[PDB]
């Protein structure tokens, strides 16, 4: 968005000495075929486990039995001979 | 904590063996109790 000088006008470009024609035009890179080598395995001795885990501890039951249940000798109350 | 009520658990008795016994030996018995007209 340059201003004219009326006074002091330019032209266009002029023909320059040039970088050689060919040398700035490139070869196109000619790719191989190519293979992701080995035979792979099917599974890692890995160093972490790969499971979910547990933030707290809860405490586990189990149920057990008492024994045979015997009788007693109760100390046993008097007579309400009207006293009591 | 528990009382002695001896009205709902049978007769109780207080028990002292002794085991040397001079004359005129007695044994002093103090109690401390509730009473009333249930």
């Amino acid at each position: 968005m340059a201003l004219i000088n009326p006074q002091f006008p330019y032209a266009g470009p002029v023909p320059i000495p040039g970088p050689a024609p060919t040398e700035t035009m490139p070869l196109l890179n000619y790719r191989v075929e190519g293979r992701i080598a080995g035979i792979q395995q099917a599974r890692q001795f890995m160093p972490f486990l790969q499971g979910p885990h547990r933030e707290v501890a809860e405490q586990t039951y189990y149920a057990i039995g008492t024994g045979i249940q015997m009788g007693q000798t109760f100390n046993q109350p008097l007579i309400n001979t009207q006293e009591g | 904590d528990k009382p002695i009520y001896t009205l709902q658990y049978g007769n109780v008795g207080f028990v002292v063996n002794p085991k040397t016994v001079n004359q005129n030996a007695r044994l002093l018995m103090g109690y401390e109790y509730f009473t009333s007209r249930t």
